[PDB]
């Protein structure tokens, strides 16, 4: 099927979905230098911005190519970020948890 | 730009190669503070290079 | 309330500078953006630029970029705005108002939403 | 340099619907929402009349409305009086963290 080449570390975006519920998985629940993969059933929406309004500029470093930089920000200065809902985080955290719990 | 919470950007000038190849002109630029690293350990809160 | 308060009268010689005081109180100073405006005596609102209480930063319209600057002092709470090289047709009333709010996160500067405004400085030029 | 177009001169009658539109260019009434009404009577301070196209502040009845269409956007006015004899500018975000206000009316009633 589709396979996105998503680049994230922590978390997954625009990944596949469960079919049913939470699924965990892991190599070895007893080894901690391992790495637990828990897929979720419902997905968590996200909504990341950078507010800033940044300007292209260009420089010609060397003959026939160009470079690419922030020529200056039109506006005021603001903090890009990321916002999830609160609610639905704590539902799937506590979801998450009543999973883990069948093995702990 | 002035002080503030935001990560915020250094304005940074330095020359560069015209389209003369032995030839320099002054351009400048806005970099992110990550990208930026102080060039030697001595003092000096002027002169700058890329983490690079 | 909020309550803004400048100066009552300014008289001027052409090709001197200005400086106009606007003090404000009632609310914290640092919580919203500060605009000036302008008002020739028959001619409308001519809007001048914009300043953030917190940094330094400042935005001026055109015709107006380098001939007049902004600033402001926290501790007493009071913008100053110095303008300089004054014309015959400088003849006007400068309005001080208060912008949006500053939350970090969305750029409230644009917003023309002005709930109070002062009495005006009047500057003369005859 | 040119500000907004707006109408110089709008007349009206006690208890009659009068609408003012300003219209404005493809940059600034285009496409933001950003539209502000405010009235100023000679010798005093102008006050906000109606913010955000259509929302209205507390403290002002129900008299006025607003619209947003295409390039233009219209204050209207119902059950005219002889108090709104005064000056009315409307205002308008032009991008680049710029705000620009209009030409001028002053409403007239017969
Ligand atoms: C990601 O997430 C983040 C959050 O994690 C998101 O960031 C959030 O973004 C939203 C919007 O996107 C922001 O909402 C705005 O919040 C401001 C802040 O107002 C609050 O703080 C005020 C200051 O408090 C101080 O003073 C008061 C005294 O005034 C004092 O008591 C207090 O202790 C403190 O010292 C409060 O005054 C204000 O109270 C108001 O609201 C209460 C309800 O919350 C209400 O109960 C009160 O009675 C009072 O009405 C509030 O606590 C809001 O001001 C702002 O709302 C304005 O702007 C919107 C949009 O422009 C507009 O539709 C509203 O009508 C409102 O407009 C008023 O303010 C304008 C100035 O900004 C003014 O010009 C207008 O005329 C209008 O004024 C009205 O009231 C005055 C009297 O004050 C009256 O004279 C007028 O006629 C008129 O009636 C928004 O709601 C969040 O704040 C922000 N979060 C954070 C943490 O910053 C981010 O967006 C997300 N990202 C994405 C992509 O989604
Ligand atoms: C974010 O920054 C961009 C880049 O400055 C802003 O776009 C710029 O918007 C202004 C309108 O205020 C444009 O000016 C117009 O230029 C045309 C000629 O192209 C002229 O005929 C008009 O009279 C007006 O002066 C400017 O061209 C435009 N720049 C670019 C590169 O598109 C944008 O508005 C900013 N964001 C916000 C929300 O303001």
């Amino acid at each position: 099927h589709g396979i996105r080449p998503v680049v994230s570390t922590q978390l997954l975006l625009n990944g596949s979905l469960a079919e049913k519920e939470i699924v965990i998985r892991s190599e070895n629940l007893t080894n901690n230098a391992k790495i637990i993969i828990v897929h979720l059933h419902t997905p968590v929406e996200i909504v990341c911005t950078r507010p800033n309004n940044n300007t292209r500029k260009s420089v010609r470093i060397g003959p026939g190519q160009t470079f690419y930089a922030t020529g200056d920000i039109i506006g005021d200065i603001k903090q890009a970020h990321c916002n999830i809902s609160e609610e639905k985080w704590n539902d799937t955290l506590q979801k998450v948890g009543i999973e883990l719990q069948k093995h702990f | 730009v002035k002080n503030g919470t935001v990560e915020e950007m250094k304005n940074c000038s330095f020359n560069t190669t015209t389209e003369i190849r032995d030839k320099e002109k002054k351009e400048y630029a806005l970099f992110y503070k990550p990208d930026i690293v102080p060039l030697s350990e001595t003092n000096n809160t002027s002169e700058y290079r890329l983490i690079n | 309330q909020v309550q803004l308060v400048q100066s009552g009268a300014e008289v001027k010689k052409p090709g001197a500078s200005v400086k106009v005081s606007c003090k404000a109180s009632g609310y914290t100073f640092t919580g919203y953006y500060m605009h000036w405006v302008r008002q020739a005596p028959g001619q409308g609102l001519e809007w001048m630029g914009w300043i953030n209480p917190n940094s330094g930063r400042t935005n001026y319209a055109q015709k107006f970029q380098g001939r007049v600057t902004m600033t402001r002092d926290t501790s007493i709470s009071t913008a100053y705005m110095e303008l300089s090289r004054l014309r015959s047709d400088d003849t006007a009333v400068y309005y001080c108002a208060r912008g949006g709010w500053i939350s970090l996160y969305y750029d409230s500067s644009g917003y023309p939403n002005f709930d109070y405004w002062g009495q005006g400085t009047l500057v003369t030029v005859s | 340099q040119s500000a907004l177009t707006q109408p110089a001169s709008v007349s009206g009658s006690p208890g009659q619907s009068i609408t003012i539109s300003c219209t404005g260019t493809s940059s600034d009434v285009g496409s933001y929402n950003l539209v502000s009404w405010y009235q100023q009577h000679p010798g005093k301070a102008p006050k906000l009349m109606i913010y955000e196209v259509s929302k209205r502040p507390s403290g002002v009845s129900n008299r006025f409305s607003g619209s947003k269409s295409g390039n233009t956007a219209s204050l209207t006015i119902s059950g005219l009086q002889a108090e709104d004899e005064a000056d009315y500018y409307c205002c308008s975000y032009a991008g680049s963290s710029t705000v620009i206000f209009g030409g001028g009316t002053k409403l007239t009633v017969l």
